[PDB]
């Protein structure tokens, strides 16, 4: 265990590289990536048709990927959506350089 | 109906005989009603559905057997290779390429690949 | 592994005057035939 | 996003409501233009898709 | 502290997991616990029914020993250099019948080959005493088997092993070969490890798809069951073997992860290859020469067996608890019992009663044929707490066959009773 690897893992989780890692892990279990893309698209279409009002700020495709990751034993936030606890107040948005 | 009013669950053999009789006569809808009655009674309906489609094929009711097989495949049930071959061969001999191709697609989805026999049967109509 | 068969065939050829007439000919409720252009006027 | 008038009209409604956008099946206005032009040049063009199920030819206009 | 099958055993050494871990072997959700019988795999997390399989084990290809089945012998874990006479020994074998010889030679060379994972993994392998295979068995055990066919086959296999060792490992052989198996007992133990822990799977590496016989570490520590919870799937992109739990099955903490070897074989093949026997084997066959025939449909009805003859299971949903007499034993009975099916003709009670009484007479005859009883076998088993594993396996096989015959008798009696309702 390296002692000074807290901020790196924190930034990896916050930025969204978890999505890339999960995509690579889910493509390492598929022969043809095009059929995987079509399957994910169909599942996201079913999710959208089931609950329209649920989405709009939460992505159905990210929700499908998070469900597939959670069903594989790896804990992932629902649709990879996280909120900033250190937000100053309403109407204040962070500036990502 | 008397046995059911008696409060006793009917045996699987009774429902099998009823399904066979309905398939021999050609009453596919009553056969499906019996299958649903077996399903709500927690009985397994795979063997009864196979006997039903086989009797419907034998009773010359090809389209009824085809739609019953399609309903069973949509339900999630599986079929034996002999049922696949019989359905495909009869549909190709009659001239119905659409149902034959649909049954072939359902078979390949179920895990069983197609051999030269099914392709020759399909080409018999395609030519 | 039966493939998903998609069959689309575009076709081109010389058209008879009957077809180029039927592309324009229409029968109004009164019974006249419209489609013929006979005057150079545009507007 | 370019030429399909109906689809484009439906895109705004589907996005505002939130429903899934269906895949367009009709030919774009560019193809229809070509057909009209070529038929002004006395040349025909028909889509003529054939169903693999029942071996029937269906013209797309 | 809830009582669980894992709790009764003790946890294994940390090192056993560690040697694999530093080499990329990964385990998710499972624990390795050692016991008197040997190592086993147990769950450490509650898994609800899943839509798709979950990977508990990821085993890389660089820790495995793999030999192709067909004539071109391709070692994808290529630890054998070119020109080595061990390949001359391996190739001088019949391609179809004898495959354990090549695996044994490969395992011996891997034990000899430096910086190999199997050099460290062999310490955890069962020793000659711990091994339960009948190749490492005395004539007393084969005589106690009370089965002439199985004893003869095992003696013939031992003779084949000895003859192969005496032919290939002669005095004029080079020292690099001689150091592999200096004594024939080492070669017999290698053949035992190869036979008892072989996996036959189809693997794809690069562009080549082939079928091969592989010795995979950490996947042979899973016990056998006829209702498996996991299966051996292959991943070609990462070139790893993955063990995945069956989809739609609920696994609770403390359960034992199990896989199926030889799905559809009798206890004879199990006792021959793995030195194991199960009383609930659903594929056991009992040869009955009686002219009597029971009714198959009424039997499956009274015993609540549903499905095609190729797939039999107890519908416990219709069972409503209660009947637990139903198990793989009655399924194997219904499979082996002589049965008659003639359309929808209803069975006759008198004919079926005569049939079941004739079957009970024949079963009592077959039970009297063995010069022992279930109580005597159980007493001999409990009388010897520590003894040879082969003798224990033999007496367990005898007890399992006797219990199977007794349960067949009891099932016929229950059928005769319940048919008249």
């Amino acid at each position: 265990r390296i002692p000074f690897l807290e901020e790196q893992v924190r930034k990896i989780r916050d930025g969204g590289k978890l999505l890339t890692m999960d995509i690579h892990r889910l493509l390492l279990n598929e022969d043809n990536r095009f059929d995987f893309v079509n399957e994910i698209a169909a599942e996201a279409k079913q999710y959208v048709e089931n609950n329209r009002d649920e989405y709009g700020a939460k992505k159905a495709i990210l929700h499908v990927l998070s469900n597939r990751m959670n069903d594989a034993g790896v804990y992932r936030a629902e649709a990879y959506m996280e909120s900033d606890p250190f937000k100053p107040g309403p109407g204040y948005m962070k500036d990502e350089l | 109906r008397r046995e059911l009013s008696e409060g006793l669950r009917p045996l699987h053999e009774t429902f099998l005989a009823l399904v066979r009789l309905f398939g021999a006569k050609g009453l596919a809808t009553r056969g499906l009603e019996i299958l649903a009655a077996m399903e709500k009674l927690k009985y397994d309906i795979r063997q009864a559905w196979l006997v039903l489609v086989e009797e419907l094929v034998r009773s010359n009711h090809l389209e009824d057997a085809n739609k019953v097989f399609l309903k069973g495949a949509e339900g999630g049930l599986r079929a034996t290779d002999e049922i696949y071959d019989l359905l495909i061969e009869q549909d190709c001999k009659v001239g119905d390429h659409s149902n034959a191709l649909t049954i072939a697609y359902e078979m390949e989805a179920a895990g069983r690949m197609a051999t030269t026999f099914h392709f020759n049967c399909l080409l018999s109509v395609q030519a | 592994m039966i493939d998903r068969y998609k069959h689309q065939q575009l076709r081109i050829g010389s058209v008879s005057p009957q077809q180029i007439s039927a592309w324009a000919t229409k029968i109004l409720p009164n019974g006249e035939i419209v489609g013929e252009v006979t005057k150079p006027y545009t507007f | 996003k370019s030429d399909h008038i109906r689809a484009r009209q439906e895109v705004l409604g589907t996005t505002i409501i939130g429903g899934t956008i269906p895949n367009p099946e009709d030919a774009p206005e560019s193809f229809r233009l070509l057909v009209r032009e070529l038929r002004s040049l006395a040349l025909e063009l028909n889509h003529f898709l054939v169903s693999e199920k029942n071996f029937q030819i269906n013209r797309k206009e | 502290p809830h009582d669980t099958p894992a709790s009764q055993l003790e946890l294994a050494d940390p090192d056993f997991y560690k040697i694999g871990y530093v080499r990329s072997f990964r385990a998710y959700g499972i624990e390795f616990r050692e016991g008197p019988d040997g190592y086993g795999v147990f769950a450490s997390r509650d898994v609800e029914p899943l839509r798709r399989a979950r990977v508990i084990m990821e085993i890389p290809l660089e820790l495995m020993l793999t030999i192709s089945k067909k004539l071109p012998w391709m070692f994808f874990p290529d630890i054998i250099p070119v020109g080595h006479p061990i390949f001359d020994i391996i190739n001088s074998t019949n391609p179809e019948t004898d495959s354990d010889l090549r695996l044994a030679c490969l395992l011996l060379y891997a034990f000899d080959c430096k910086d190999n994972f199997w050099q460290l993994y062999g310490d955890f392998l069962p020793s000659d005493d711990e091994c339960t295979s009948f190749l490492l068995a005395t004539e007393e055990d084969l005589l106690e088997l009370q089965d002439e066919k199985l004893a003869s086959t095992m003696r013939e296999q031992q003779q084949r092993a000895l003859e192969f060792w005496e032919k290939n490992w002669h005095s004029a052989v080079p020292l690099k070969i001689k150091r592999l198996a200096r004594d024939p007992e080492r070669f017999i133990w290698a053949m035992c490890i190869a036979q008892s822990r072989s996996i036959n799977l189809q693997m794809r590496i690069g562009a080549l798809v082939q079928d091969a016989n592989l010795l995979v570490p950490y996947a042979d520590m899973m016990n056998h069951s006829f209702q498996p919870n996991c299966f051996f799937h292959w991943r070609f992109k990462d070139r790893m073997l993955e063990v995945m739990i069956n989809a739609g099955q609920r696994i609770r903490k403390g359960d034992e992860m199990t896989v199926d070897y030889m799905a559809g074989q009798k206890n004879n093949f199990f006792m021959q290859r793995y030195g194991f026997s199960s009383p609930v084997n659903p594929w056991d066959v009992i040869h009955f020469t009686g002219d009597a025939k029971i009714h198959l449909d009424t039997f499956l009805s009274v015993f609540n067996i549903s499905g095609l003859p190729g797939e039999y299971y107890h519908n416990s949903r219709l069972s409503n608890d209660g009947d637990s007499f139903v198990d793989g034993a009655i399924i194997a009975a219904a499979r082996t019992l002589p049965t008659w099916s003639d359309g929808d003709l209803p069975p006759i009670p008198s004919l079926e009663r005569k049939a079941v009484k004739e079957l009970q007479e024949e079963c009592h005859q077959m039970l009297a044929e063995f010069p022992t009883t279930s109580d005597e076998d159980q007493k001999i088993l409990d009388s010897m707490p520590d003894c040879r594993r082969t003798l224990e396996a033999a007496i367990k096989y005898r007890l399992h066959r006797k219990l199977l015959i007794e349960k067949v008798i009891q099932a016929l009696d229950i059928y005769q009773d319940r048919i008249l309702f």
